[PDB]
């Protein structure tokens, strides 16, 4: 039952993974930017530091 | 059976694509369009390591910020003093061909593998002050891509046969072992809160596991070639896939679909890295055109391009802290640029 | 300067001289990829160099030079993700059972694809037709017809600068020779001589198979160091 | 891990002795050797120090010229050859290893030594000498120095060794960072000047005499030592 | 003036090909290599040496005098020596690579390295500079650039400049790309008629001006002709501007190195 057997096993995880909740593009976007801009000042990659920091 | 299966399994797939596409109000460009632009940011080497022999296959950022594992192929991995340069571990692999490495989040297990298909996982604060193998698990039927530490006692790792796998250091076998992709797995990236993590393989697709139940919650099919690089958002809701298409494409959990795709026309080598800053605006990438780029991850623009190494650039890590940026080409010479 | 910071640049120098050590013998080896598909006589070969483990390194000397031979014969089938770490290595060796014809097939598709592959395109791939004797004897027997499986085979005339060896077969010199020029053509396709194939017709007994390698790795650094060095 | 020693006895003044210690359980060459001294009745007192290798050697103020230290890798041994010895020499050495690296911890493994008997730097300074205490009360030992260990790099080179009735001292700081083996009970705190070790909770293990030691130039120098009695 | 103007341009054809020679093995990535130091060795070389040898011959022919002084003139003429004896030092050192490269491919692929290459340029290049240093004690003006010292006592240093400086070389070139034509031959049919070419033009533009140097520190009447003087200066400048292009652009390596420049 190799065939159907995977068949299923997809099937089954296909459908699990529908069943999973799915928010709108602008929330996650929002959150990411807010997240983003919360520990700017704590990313000396965007934000240079002095040379004391270093 | 099959013929039905097969169209089961078709409408499924078709109604995961309407329900993401009606969750698609819009595009990451639209909302990171009136944020303040990032500038161009110009790093500068600080550090230049000259002690690796081959060429610098992995490397990752342990607890601590100063040291810096990094492995070799020619089976050596080195744990460097990223502040005054020292080396501060030489381990000698019994494997030559190493491709992943990673140090523990204690600072005292650093984990290692590679086409030996064995997770060989050494201790460096023996008593006995030599790096001893603490343990050299198998079971893997294919070469070792990547590899994670999660705690002082378990380590989830992916291997060429399509399966990733959680072992157990103190029993030495798989503590869970996942379902197995279309294709090998070759990178994996942690969560922040440990409990989940995403893996990509050869195909065009990226699961993310569960690491108390076996069980891709979420699959990702969206890409144009093998994925090589794959990083977690450091607030755990998004993550970067990188492919050899020379395009990394940011992918959400909650969402369940691509935020945005980082392309550019000038850009035709495959992509081998892929990295966050401690704040994520900054997306780092290490591309076969022998250099680095770092984009930014809400406005998607080149914020810099780091061209000091002279080799296809293999792997690159930021700090936990964000102090500094690693990078490992295959020149044999890691850079640490800040 | 802290007395600790003078202990770890103490240690710092030791590791760099035990690393020098070890690049010394890391630069002084040369690393061979030894690939083949299960009906190829790579496992005999490996047997014949004697001058879950997915990777075999075997280390031979020949002329007072090493050589390391890496098999891999124990992972997936597909091979185009690990074989980009196998770059810069001295050379590839492909082995084929070129009396098996049905395999012959399967064996030119792997060929164009490890000789075609954009990491190994700057790589020499060395060819080794093992099992010479039992192709003779399958060519000599009638029962098994090269052209039943290639249509060329029946319009192929015998080379007129062919080398028969002393003993050979008028059937057994055309089927090899027939062989030796499909995968010398697979080979120069694309090849603008950056890297070059070296078919070798080697035997299940030949003693001399390591000899080969050292004789086709000295052409190839040669070939390679005519371009480093500024000379062709 | 074991560091034995042996070598000592009676020696006349002038003479010369050869202090042997064999090293087991590690790899000896991974790790600086220092040879303390211990002068009866009174506190320790660095002597000599031979890094990885051979590639570095000090020796005391006082001792230079006299002793000389070696060590066989091979044989994983060491060895300190004393000569012209005087009376002041009457002392035990030790044999320490001590590997320095970021998160490591000096002087982490004391042998249990070896007795001889006869016929500018930094100086550390304890307050008191003798604190009586009885089990289940905390213990506040105070050293004070005369010059900042606080290095330009950021780090405390300030060392704790504990030695027992009848045992060699055993580390319990290397730099707050406590030290491998030894329980959350000891504790370190104060400033690059003066320097605090807090015994939360007292035990009957931990009698015995703390000696204070600074690692900023290599040059070092014991303190007085500080003793926790029943 | 016709002179000048063939002094002038081959000068800035030797410029222009060390510039680009210059740019293509330090700006590239991909040029970490010990044939690749040695060219950018002997273009560092040979570039000094045209600077130094074609602005002086240039002023002096156009003004007829020297106006650089007594500091200048000597500094011109030290980087002048140290040049055209560089030139041949790091000419002899690549023909050895070669020749190990070639004929010793397997001891090739191990001992030469990109640091030896530094290592052996460096110390080429200290050697050269420490044998040109007796010039700033045996030389002066006469106004002309000359010798404070007669002639004749400076045969026992130009004897060297034909004897270690062009006479060794050029018979190590010889020899060793004869016996890297034999080793083609004998496994092709164009590196052999690259390094002939090689050999013919740089005895063919060697002989000249180490051939007058030598005779007039022999013979009481030193050859001063502007005319041989003219050619041998014209020789060498041809010389020093074909070394970029007939050991550069005559390969693959530098044309991709040029052609990822100008992608």
């Amino acid at each position: 039952t190799a065939s159907i057997a995977q068949a299923r096993k997809l099937v089954e995880q296909l459908k699990m993974e529908a069943n999973i909740d799915r928010i709108k593009v602008s929330k996650a976007a929002a959150d990411l930017m807010a997240y983003c801009e919360a520990h700017a000042k704590e990313d000396p990659l965007l934000t240079p530091v002095p040379a004391s920091e270093n | 059976e099959l013929d039905q299966l097969r169209q089961e399994a078709e409408q499924l797939k078709n109604q995961i694509r309407d329900a993401r596409k009606a969750c698609a109000d819009a595009t990451l460009s639209q909302i990171t369009n009136n944020i303040d632009p990032v500038g161009r940011i110009q790093m500068r080497t600080r550090r230049t390591l000259r002690g690796h022999l081959a060429k610098i296959y992995a490397m990752h950022w342990g607890t601590d910020s100063r040291l810096l594992v990094s492995a070799s192929q020619d089976g050596k991995l080195i744990i460097w003093d990223s502040y005054t340069t020292n080396k501060v571990h030489a381990i000698p692999l019994r494997s030559s061909w190493v491709m992943t490495c990673a140090y523990a989040p204690s600072g005292n297990y650093v984990a290692c593998g590679g086409l030996d298909n064995i997770c060989s996982i050494y201790n460096l604060k023996t008593r006995e002050g030599n790096v001893r193998v603490s343990r050299e698990l198998a079971g893997h039927t294919g070469y070792l891509s990547c590899c994670r530490f999660l705690d002082d006692n378990q380590i989830v790792t992916s291997s060429g046969d399509t399966t990733c796998a959680l072992w157990d250091i103190e029993t030495g076998q798989q503590t869970t072992t996942f379902t197995g992709h279309t294709g090998d797995v070759m990178s994996l990236s942690l969560a922040p809160d440990t409990r989940l993590f995403v893996s990509g393989a050869c195909d065009a697709s990226a699961k993310l596991w569960d690491v108390r139940e076996g069980m891709c919650r979420q699959t990702f099919t969206g890409h144009e070639s093998d994925i090589n690089a794959i990083c977690f958002f450091p607030n755990g809701n998004a993550f970067a896939t990188g492919s050899d298409d020379a395009t990394c494409r940011l992918f959400d959990l909650r969402a369940d679909q691509e935020l945005m795709t980082y392309s550019h026309d000038n850009i035709i080598c495959g992509i081998t890295s892929v990295s966050f800053s401690k704040s994520g605006r900054l997306l780092l990438a290490g591309y076969d055109d022998f250099n680095c780029n770092v984009w930014d991850a809400l406005k998607a623009d080149r914020a810099g391009v780091l061209a000091g190494h002279d080799n296809r650039v293999s792997c690159l890590g930021v700090t936990d802290d964000g102090m500094a940026v690693a990078t490992g080409s295959w020149d044999s010479f890691l850079k640490i640029w800040n | 300067l802290s007395a600790e910071d003078k202990a770890a640049v103490e240690r710092s120098k030791m590791i760099e001289k035990q690393l020098q050590k070890d690049k010394q013998v890391y630069r002084r080896t040369l690393r061979l990829l030894l690939l083949g598909a299960d009906n190829s006589g790579k496992s005999t070969i490996v047997k014949q160099m004697r001058i879950t483990s997915g990777i075999f390194e075997t280390k031979f000397q020949v002329d007072k030079v090493n050589f390391h031979m890496f098999d891999v014969g124990a992972q997936r089938d597909e091979r185009r993700k690990w074989i980009q770490c196998f770059n810069d290595v001295t050379a590839i060796i492909f082995v084929v059972d070129s009396s098996d014809y049905n395999r012959l097939q399967e064996a030119l598709n792997d060929f164009k694809s490890i000789w075609n592959n954009r990491w190994l395109r700057t790589i020499s791939v060395i060819l080794f037709l093992n099992k010479q004797d039992l192709l003779a004897e399958k060519v000599l027997a009638g029962k098994s017809k090269i052209e039943d499986y290639f249509p060329e085979f029946a319009r192929y005339t015998t080379p007129e600068d062919a080398t028969p060896e002393p003993g050979e077969d008028p059937r057994v010199t055309r089927a090899k020779y027939f062989i030796r020029k499909e995968f010398v053509d697979i080979s120069t396709a694309s090849g603008d001589g950056r890297h070059i194939c070296y078919p070798h017709f080697t035997c299940s007994v030949d003693t001399e198979n390591a000899r080969r390698i050292f004789n086709d790795c000295k052409d190839i650094i040669l070939q390679m160091n005519l371009r480093e060095y500024n000379l062709v | 891990v074991q560091l034995v020693e042996s070598g000592g006895g009676l020696v006349q003044p002038g003479g010369s002795r050869k202090l042997s210690c064999s090293a087991s359980g590690f790899a000896f060459s991974s790790f600086g050797m220092h040879w303390v001294r211990q002068a009866p009745e009174k506190g320790l007192e660095w002597v000599a120090y031979i890094s990885s290798g051979s590639g570095t050697i000090y020796y005391a103020d006082t001792v230079k010229g006299r002793f000389t230290i070696s060590r066989d890798d091979p044989k994983n041994t060491l060895f300190l050859q004393m000569t012209s010895l005087r009376s002041e020499d009457t002392a035990m050495y030790y044999c320490v290893r001590s590997i320095y690296y970021y998160g490591s911890s000096p002087f982490d493994f004391w042998g249990q030594g070896t007795t001889l008997t006869v016929s500018a730097d930094i100086v550390m300074t304890q307050a008191t000498s003798s604190v009586p205490v009885t089990p289940g009360e905390s213990v506040s030992i105070s050293c004070r120095s005369s010059k900042s260990l606080l290095h330009s790099n950021g780090n405390t080179y300030l060392y704790w060794f504990l030695q027992r009735p009848g045992q060699s001292p055993q580390l319990l700081i290397y730099r707050s960072n406590l030290a491998s083996g030894v329980p959350d009970r000891f504790s370190g705190s104060g400033s690059g000047t003066a320097f605090t070790l807090t015994i939360s909770r007292l035990e009957a293990e931990d009698v015995g005499v703390y000696y204070c030691m600074q690692h900023l130039e290599y040059p070092l120098t014991f303190g007085a030592g500080t003793k926790l009695e029943l | 003036v016709v002179t000048i103007l063939l002094v002038l341009i081959i000068c800035g054809l030797g410029i222009v090909g060390n510039i680009m020679v210059v740019l293509v093995v330090m700006r590239t990535k991909h040029m970490r290599t010990p044939t690749n130091c040695y060219l950018v060795s002997l273009a560092v070389a040979d570039l000094m040496v045209l600077v130094a040898a074609g602005l002086p011959n240039i002023t002096d022919s156009i003004y007829g005098s020297w106006v650089y002084g007594y500091v200048g003139c000597l500094c011109i003429t030290y980087l002048q020596y140290l040049g055209i004896n560089a030139s041949s030092c790091s000419i002899t050192a690549f023909t050895i690579e070669r020749y190990i490269a070639i004929c010793h491919p397997i001891k090739a692929q191990f001992l030469c390295t990109f640091s030896r290459a530094k290592k052996i340029i460096i110390f080429v290049w200290a050697f050269t500079s420490l044998y040109c240093m007796l010039w700033f004690f045996l030389l002066d003006l006469n106004i002309s650039c000359g010798y404070k010292i007669s002639r004749n006592y400076y045969s026992p240093i130009y004897l060297m400049d034909f004897g270690v400086f062009y006479v060794v070389p050029m018979i190590l070139a010889t020899v060793l790309y004869g016996f890297i034509a034999r080793i083609l031959f004998l496994n092709r049919k164009q590196v052999t008629k690259m390094l002939a070419v090689v050999v013919i033009l740089f005895a063919l533009l060697w002989m000249p001006y180490r051939t007058l140097v030598v005779v007039n520190s022999f013979l009481s009447s030193p050859f001063q002709e502007n005319w041989f003087l003219l050619f041998c200066r014209i020789c060498i400048y041809l010389n020093s501007a074909i070394n970029p292009v007939i050991y550069n652009l005559m390969s693959q390596k530098f044309r991709a190195a040029f052609r990822k420049l100008c992608n």
